[PDB]
DNA sequence: TGGTGGTGGTGGTGGTGGTGGTGGTGG
């Protein structure tokens, strides 16, 4: 009615009036809520997570197991950002970063920021105060088991702390929430696994610090070894698979592997033959490699190997890969 | 702590004043006062020492609390309200007695516990087969003995006019709550 | 705390000092009558009513009984739990089990001799 | 020309950590 029009126009203009111009708008009309996304490292992983990498403004979780490969990933997520001209803080609680295997999987080891924190308050601390400069894109926490509260530091061991570290975490994502999308900056949290006692049905592993985080993360990832990579009769790298077990930005609950060669990061030549194969660009003649009317090489490592040399068919296949999925 | 309660009963009285938080630091071999306040306040919430405006009010226990009902034959509705306390020992029963229960129904009068009675249980999650253990069926209660194999638990009755009730732990949740140590009754 | 009395031998009171077994603070006023002592029994013969072998029973001292009441008291100088019921001159001790019979025995040759009631029951036995 | 005299409390926050090996059989 006639009435109703007026009678909510002057409703939007008080509450523009009083809390500033913008608190209120069609949800269609606001671009500060469009989605955008940064590539992950690994082709596989982008394709699984359906908007095309991870996205800003928000939070991520990645948990695993141990020697699962999750400050590689990180590491790796970090790289890709500076090529673009992103700046990086990294937040090391454990205190076990080794700058060099940084310096060597790419990382610009002297533009990212370093911190190690003596207590849990202090690295939410200064999370927050990056995030309110508006001058950093990304920030990494190497843990969130080692998030120790100050009254644990200054205590005795045995000591009883119950429940402590759960509020501060609660705090923590309850100021960070609002900080994080107004300056679009994009927070990693790692988790650890342990187990829960007494169980009588279902999975007993859990993670540590909370319920808080499974509720404020917009996505959650579970990376896992599998084997080796043998470039002979010794080891020279691993076996991985990532699921995403959260997702608020597409379907969940896919999946995506690749390799870790040590010293190197994610091998992406290795991805694009196989994606090519899944797609019909590659052709596997039985136990050779064939492209395009040729004959390529008798595995996987052959494959990637004639790739890498050969920049032009590289150049081809990707283009075209990443234009289906 | 018992050491710090300690030394407060005893400076106070060799001096007529309670130790400031930073003596009781300096006592516990720390540099900071949260040291000494962390134990007061876990002693004033023991119900040991009074607290006011941030300073002790003073350094002024019921036994077993009586928490809520439990049933015998079928499940019954599971919600805390602790209603009063009963002075009795801990020690009587075996393993330490932590709360008491209510009993309704009659599906255990062999063993010798009936309607109306308190049950005193020890707080716990590790049991075994053949024991007299008190668990929870999607928010609903119920005491018997337990004999659990593969994905199906039974709750066998003490009494032959009722018959087992039995739980799949793949449509209903199970969450044991402690062990029976004992009973007391007063009707 | 509390006296508990424990086996019996004749010709003296329960609360004999070789009849205590120890003291255990129970606090006397939860019962309806105030509780004086404990006594542990060999609950066979009360079983429906719920007592049971080793079990403890909590007494209030007194001679005073009524009908009906579940009384401790002494037959041939020895101690048993069961309900009374009074004939007029004669009175008979009573059972609450399947397997057992009345005792009715003869005051002129054995008289009844009452201690107290029983308020209530506590127990701690294996389960 | 000269001043009197104090009322009445409000609301809870958060989960931890797995432990241990049995028993040979047949010409
Ligand atoms: N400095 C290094 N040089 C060579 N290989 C390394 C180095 N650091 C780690 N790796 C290997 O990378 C694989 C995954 O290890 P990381 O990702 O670095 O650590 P993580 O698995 O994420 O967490 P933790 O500390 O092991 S529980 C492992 O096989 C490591 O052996
Ligand atoms: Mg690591």
């Amino acid at each position: 009615d006639e009435n109703k029009q007026k009678a909510l126009a002057a409703a939007l203009g008080q509450i523009e009036k009083q809390f500033g111009k913008g608190s209120i708008m069609r949800l269609g009309e606001d671009r500060s809520m469009d989605v955008e996304t940064i590539s992950t490292g690994s082709l596989s992983l982008d394709i699984a997570l359906g908007a095309g990498g991870l996205p800003m403004g928000r939070i991520v979780e990645i948990y695993g197991p141990e020697s699962s490969g999750k400050t590689t990933l990180t590491l790796q997520v970090i790289a890709a950002a500076q090529r673009e001209g992103k700046t990086c803080a990294f937040i090391d609680a454990e205190h076990a970063l080794d700058p060099i295997y940084a310096r060597k999987l790419g990382v610009d080891i002297d533009n990212l920021l370093c911190s190690q924190p003596d207590t849990g308050e202090q690295a939410l601390e200064i999370c927050d105060a990056l995030a309110r400069s508006g001058a950093v894109d990304v920030i990494v926490v190497d843990s969130v088991a080692a998030l120790t509260p100050k009254a644990e530091i200054e205590g005795e061991i045995g000591d009883s702390h119950m429940g402590l570290a759960a509020r501060m975490m609660s705090q923590a994502m309850r100021k960070l929430a609002g900080n994080l999308k107004q300056s679009n900056t994009l927070l990693i949290f790692i988790n650890q696994i342990r187990m829960k006692i007494g169980v009588m049905f279902g999975n007993p592993e859990t993670t540590t610090g909370g319920n808080a985080l499974k509720f404020y993360a917009s996505v959650r990832l579970d990376i896992r070894r599998i084997g080796a990579v043998k470039e002979g009769e010794n080891v020279v790298g691993s076996e991985t698979r990532v699921k995403v077990v959260k997702n608020k930005i597409a379907a969940p609950f896919k999946q995506a592997e690749f390799q870790i060669l040590y010293g190197e990061g994610i091998n992406f030549y290795g991805e694009l033959v196989d994606l090519g194969v899944k797609e019909k660009l590659i052709e596997k003649a039985g136990a050779w490699y064939s492209y395009k009317g040729e004959k390529i090489g008798q595995g996987k490592a052959n494959a990637t190997a004639w790739l890498k040399d050969n920049p032009e068919t590289a150049k081809e296949i990707e283009k075209k890969v990443r234009e289906l999925l | 702590q018992q050491e710090v309660f300690d030394l407060i009963r005893d400076h106070i009285s060799q001096t007529g004043m309670p130790p400031t938080r930073a003596e009781i630091a300096q006592r516990l071999g720390f540099r900071s006062p949260n040291a000494a306040e962390e134990h007061l306040k876990a002693l004033a919430r023991k119900g040991v020492i009074e607290i006011v405006s941030g300073a002790s009010r003073g350094i002024r226990e019921e036994g077993l609390p009586l928490v809520g009902r439990v049933a015998a034959g079928e499940p019954l509705l599971a919600q805390q309200h602790i209603e009063g306390h009963y002075q009795v020992d801990p020690s009587l029963f075996k393993p330490n007695a932590d709360f008491l229960l209510r009993v309704s129904g009659m599906s255990m009068k062999d063993i010798g516990i009936m309607d109306g009675d308190l049950l005193a249980v020890h707080k716990t999650q590790d049991v075994r087969n053949g024991q007299v253990v008190v668990a929870r069926i999607d928010d609903e209660v119920t005491v018997a003995r337990l004999k659990k194999q593969g994905n199906k638990v039974e709750l066998l009755p003490e009494n032959s006019e009722f018959k087992p009730i039995v739980v799949d732990l793949r449509q209903q949740s199970f969450t044991i709550e402690g062990l029976a140590v004992g009973v007391i009754r007063n009707g």
